[PDB]
């Protein structure tokens, strides 16, 4: 919702530019809404598309830099560890918050589609929350097995007018 | 007397339209009249600019004739003018002049140091002259340049997604090679982001052009066409055969270590491949291609992969490891992952005992989504049969034959 209406915007500020030369705070915000939808092709190509003054003026567009450079070799707990380890301006706090929800749930989805059985740290890991947290949310949620062996187990558990348009061409 | 002519002349050209003299004057100036510098245009010319601001454009072309302008801001000021007091339909007075304008505006400053001021320009100018959105114009090989050179993939997105057909004549302007880059730089956009069908398809439509001159363009997208089919699929895609003869005498025998590298991906042996690309590196950075055969090294694990599970069902990570050569099991379980998540896969893995299962039963073709896929596809392909009906009762219209036959 508010992150296409968002993208619709920097995109364009972007492309209409009277200045030419956009607000460091601007570059930030396109890369930290690129790397949101993990679409890493855009915001690499966005990253070697920034003059390097842009680059040295503000530390912010590093610390997003790095954080799509930990993102982009699919290091979840670098992920996460990048994603609080440094702070930002305002105008992208907002935007982390919806990124790290983002991750988690895909970070979710992958363990519970590419796993049957998984060790309990390494679910932890993909969470980057300790284990007892996360046993007891899957344990409320239902999708996990036993402790002990340390293996939690995720599981997942108009046609009349499209007709007679077919047939009305067919029939030539 | 050449200021007041044109005051009243232009007058009558724009005021009382007459479209014989306004064409006549156009073409004697073309490219003969035109020349000799500007016709007195630096103080003159100076007054005229504010005059209309219409029939100045072809002027402006002798304003560029002479190289480095000491100010480009009247250029951004003239282009401003002409994208907003904007009519839209009177467009059409400049189709043949206008291409070569945008040309040599942007052929002689744009591309040398702000790559990115005129990317939004371009895009503007298109639509509002060249007729219909089915044309293939010089200006797309402008602008595709202009995206590739200033590292801007998203603008020119939907400039290529819609297939181009026809391509307009711009008065015997449009030379052979605008057609060349089009559907090669534009291949690099494709090449840019990770679709690779569609810039197989550009590169194979590049190739197929009937030219009997050699041209780097054309080896380059054979090239690219080659190291794109390596990549996506497990072979070279044949070329179709009307193909001009000149690709297979003197465009194959030049461009040999990409059909020794594509040999070398056919004998599948990911060892071998490594040491082929060690010994040609010097090839390859020459023809800026070092991001390429690097994808197809990786890539043949992953075909290695699936390869491997076409055979079994049940397999241990350490003998994948062995036999997809990638040297450990946790670097075979997260490749397998990975692959996973890409979705090129079907696959689980039970770290109880090391295991990767196979389950390949995706589809049943018992829900509603096959059948909104083959609305889609008869859809299209009743799309493209009214095209094509269109084009034939358009065509039969010509008496050049259908006489006693």
């Amino acid at each position: 919702f508010s992150f296409k209406k968002l993208l619709d915007q920097c995109e364009n500020q972007e492309l209409e530019a009277p200045g030419g030369i956009a607000t460091p705070p601007v570059y930030g915000q396109l890369l930290a809404l690129y790397l949101l939808h993990n679409d890493m092709n855009n915001a690499r190509y966005l990253w070697k598309r920034i003059p390097p003054a842009i680059k040295s003026a503000n530390s912010e567009l590093g610390g997003i830099w790095s954080v799509g450079q930990r993102i982009w070799q699919r290091d979840f707990p670098g992920i996460y560890t990048t994603i609080n380890a440094h702070q930002w301006s305002e105008t992208v706090q907002p935007i982390m918050e919806a990124l790290r929800d983002a991750t988690r749930r895909r970070a979710f989805a992958l363990v519970s589609q590419a796993y049957t059985s998984i060790i309990a740290d390494d679910f932890a890991a993909f969470v980057g929350l300790p284990v007892e947290e996360a046993v007891k949310g899957i344990l409320e949620q239902g999708w996990q097995a036993d402790s002990t062996t340390r293996m939690v187990l995720p599981r997942k558990p108009q046609q009349l007018a499209r007709l007679t348009d077919y047939v009305a061409f067919l029939e030539n | 007397s050449a200021l007041e002519q044109f005051v009243n002349s232009v007058r009558q050209l724009s005021a009382q339209g007459q479209m014989t003299q306004l064409c006549e004057l156009i073409n004697k100036s073309g490219e003969l009249l035109a020349k000799n510098l500007s016709h007195l245009d630096t103080v003159l010319g100076a007054l005229d600019v504010q005059e209309h601001s219409l029939g100045v454009l072809a002027v402006l072309f002798v304003k560029f004739s002479m190289p480095s302008v000491p100010d480009f801001e009247t250029l951004f000021s003239q282009v401003q003018l002409f994208i907003s007091t904007c009519n839209g339909e009177h467009i059409r007075y400049a189709t043949d002049t206008f291409a070569g304008l945008c040309h040599q505006l942007t052929n002689a400053l744009v591309e040398r140091k702000q790559p990115l001021r005129g990317i939004g320009i371009l895009k503007q100018a298109i639509d509002k002259m060249q007729m219909n959105t089915n044309q293939l114009t010089s200006i797309h090989a402008d602008l595709c340049q202009l995206c590739l050179l200033a590292k801007c993939f998203k603008p020119a997105l939907p400039y290529l997604d819609v297939d181009m057909m026809d391509i307009c004549k711009e008065n015997g302007a449009y030379d052979a090679k605008h057609f060349l880059c089009y559907y090669y730089y534009g291949g690099m956009i494709y090449t840019g982001l990770k679709n690779f069908e569609r810039a197989l398809y550009f590169y194979e439509q590049a190739i197929t052009t009937p030219a009997m001159a050699v041209s780097h363009i054309m080896l380059e997208s054979y090239k690219k066409y080659i190291l794109v089919s390596l990549i996506l699929l497990g072979k070279v895609q044949q070329l179709p055969k009307y193909t001009s003869q000149i690709v297979g005498r003197f465009i194959k025998p030049l461009s040999n270590a990409y059909h020794e590298l594509a040999q070398v991906y056919s004998t599948n042996n990911p060892s071998e491949l490594r040491n082929l690309v060690n010994k040609h590196s010097e090839t390859f950075t020459r023809d800026n291609n070092m991001g390429l055969v690097k994808q197809c090294l990786s890539s043949l694990y992953k075909k290695n992969i699936q390869r491997l599970t076409k055979t079994f069902l049940t397999l241990s990570l350490q003998d994948m490891a062995s036999r997809v050569q990638l040297s450990g099991p946790q670097e075979a379980e997260k490749y397998v992952l990975h692959m996973i998540e890409d979705g090129e896969i079907f696959a689980s893995i039970n770290q109880k005992d090391g295991m990767v299962s196979f389950h390949d039963n995706p589809e049943k073709y018992n829900n509603p989504a096959m059948l909104h896929n083959i609305d889609q596809e008869m859809l299209k392909c009743i799309e493209l049969d009214e095209r094509l009906k269109a084009m034939d009762q358009e065509i039969t219209v010509n008496p050049q034959f259908v006489q006693k036959s």
